[PDB]
């Protein structure tokens, strides 16, 4: 399963 | 594979609905696109109008691709929500605000295995006041319907206790737990 963290998540817009 | 985007579980498709009064309700809901990579997911989130510039009468609906955002649907038929409530006066300071946390726990299946009983997400903007909910496709999994909205309540950063309750689709159409 693909799990993603807000943080990770808010990284990966740049 | 080689990671030059970064894949997400499930491929997902961004829904808008326009309170028409000459089509059936099913009959509006339009689709906008689908995506399944992170980066896909904040150029459309980024490009697209916020849910605060939605006018009254109109929806986003995020939902797994295959999933369509209604009751009838196989997979929310028997399901049920979260639902979030927020009068006209939030729709400038938090409507967008909890949107994007929603979305952002559905696409990073933030439930553990509990994501799997995720459908899809609703925002409901309304000149009687807004709505954000959370679909989960079996009222009937206590154990599931009850992590999802832990998690979510979490996420949303609201206060000890705002209370928020989960209805099934069907007496909508017609609470089983809160937190
Ligand atoms: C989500 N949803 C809404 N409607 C229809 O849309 C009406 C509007 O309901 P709403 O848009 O969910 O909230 P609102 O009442 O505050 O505007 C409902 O009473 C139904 O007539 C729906 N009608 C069908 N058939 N299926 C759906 O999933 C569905």
């Amino acid at each position: 399963r693909i799990i993603y963290d807000r943080k990770f998540l808010m990284e990966c817009r740049n | 594979e080689h990671y030059i985007k970064h894949p997400l579980q499930n491929r997902w498709a961004l829904w808008f609905f326009k309170n028409d009064k000459s089509k059936t309700w099913q009959a509006n809901l339009r689709l906008i696109s689908k995506f399944d990579t992170v980066e896909d997911f904040w150029a459309l989130y980024n490009h697209i109008q916020l849910s605060s510039n939605l006018m009254p009468g109109c929806d986003y609906s995020l939902f797994k691709d295959g999933i369509e955002p209604m009751w009838e649907d196989e997979k929310n038929k028997r399901g049920g929500r979260w639902l979030i409530t927020l009068n006209k006066q939030q729709r400038r300071s938090d409507l967008d605000r909890f949107w994007l946390e929603t979305l952002l726990c559905l696409i990073g299946e933030s439930f553990d295995d509990y994501s799997d009983d995720v459908c899809g997400a609703v925002v409901n903007v309304r000149a009687k006041g807004d709505k954000i909910a959370i679909w989960t496709t079996e009222c009937e999994n206590r154990d599931a319907v009850t992590h999802i909205g832990r998690v979510y309540k979490e996420r949303l950063g609201l206060p000890p206790k705002i209370v928020i309750g989960y209805q099934s689709h069907a007496d909508t159409a017609t609470n089983r737990f809160v937190v």
